[PDB]
């Protein structure tokens, strides 16, 4: 978690972890992407709260999503990116060499580039997750443009 | 985040310090006023008696 | 790329469908440069620049 300090101090100072599903028109991807890395009734899976995105018959197209906030109450998002390790990994994961996130608000805006890099393997995994936090105020629309590599 | 947190730590310390600090500052003088008022008396009653 | 002899800064555009606040699928990202005497600073750009 870059600025990991920040981010664990403002979901303590929420004082709660009461979550929602939404159905974003995620298309065209393989989703439900699984690891053994982490291990759920004894089978390969992924963090709870997250999805995973893979692509789908060796294409990927781009995905351009929004979502409102038409409430009276600010939305707390959290994704993250993958970091690939092999231009060989990042062509099986996103069939797209070059990667690359968006996100924004009507009132700031980040991006970031994935990092193709040979890391330490922790616990036999030669990548790691990013982790970045969005707030949302009420009228305004989080959307996301990516190439992949998006949590 | 982590940057406005520790700004808003400054300002309720400074607030807190100072608070209590001039709490102290008012009651100290309100003792030395009451003392040295009634210590005139006393010593304009010396003045007489002596 | 910009810099002085003393510090230097670069960012690359990152292309991207941000929304639209007043009908402009674009923002402008705004840095500030500080020059002390004696420096010369130069501004190298292949475009994008303000
Ligand atoms: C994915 O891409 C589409 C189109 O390539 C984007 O749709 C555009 O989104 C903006 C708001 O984000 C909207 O602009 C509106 O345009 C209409 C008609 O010109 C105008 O009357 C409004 O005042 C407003 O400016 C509009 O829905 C659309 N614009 C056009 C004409 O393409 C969108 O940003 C992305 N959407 C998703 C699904 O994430
Ligand atoms: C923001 O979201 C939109 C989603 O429509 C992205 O637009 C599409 O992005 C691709 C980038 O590769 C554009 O080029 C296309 O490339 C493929 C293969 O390289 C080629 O088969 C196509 O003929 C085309 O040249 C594409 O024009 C564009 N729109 C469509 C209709 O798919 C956009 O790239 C996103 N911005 C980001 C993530 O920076
Ligand atoms: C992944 O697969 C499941 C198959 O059931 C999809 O359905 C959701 O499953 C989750 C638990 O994994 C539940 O919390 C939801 O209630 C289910 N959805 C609905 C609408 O009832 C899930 O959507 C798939 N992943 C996607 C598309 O992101």
């Amino acid at each position: 978690v870059p600025d990991y300090a920040s981010l664990r101090s403002l979901v303590a100072s929420s004082g709660t972890l009461e979550f929602n599903n939404e159905s974003f028109n995620w298309t065209g991807v393989t989703q439900n992407g699984t690891s053994s890395a982490c291990i759920r009734r004894s089978n390969n899976s992924f963090f709870s709260r997250l999805n995973w995105l893979t692509q789908l018959n060796f294409k990927y197209p781009a995905l351009n999503v929004t979502m409102p906030n038409n409430e009276q109450f600010d939305k707390l998002y959290i994704w993250g990116v993958h970091h690939p390790v092999t231009d060989k990994d990042q062509i099986f994961l996103y069939a797209q060499s070059s990667g690359r996130i968006t996100v924004s608000t009507k009132r700031s805006q980040q991006a970031v580039i994935p990092n193709i890099g040979y890391r330490p393997r922790i616990r036999n995994i030669p990548s790691r997750i990013s982790i970045y936090w969005t707030i949302v105020k009420p009228g305004d629309i989080l959307l996301i443009n990516s190439t992949g590599n998006l949590i | 985040g982590r940057i406005q947190d520790l700004e808003k730590y400054v300002e309720d310390t400074k607030i807190d310090l100072w608070s209590y600090n001039a709490e102290l500052l008012v009651a100290l003088e309100n003792q030395h006023t009451i003392d040295l008022t009634d210590s005139e008396m006393n010593k304009l009653f010396e003045k007489t008696k002596k």
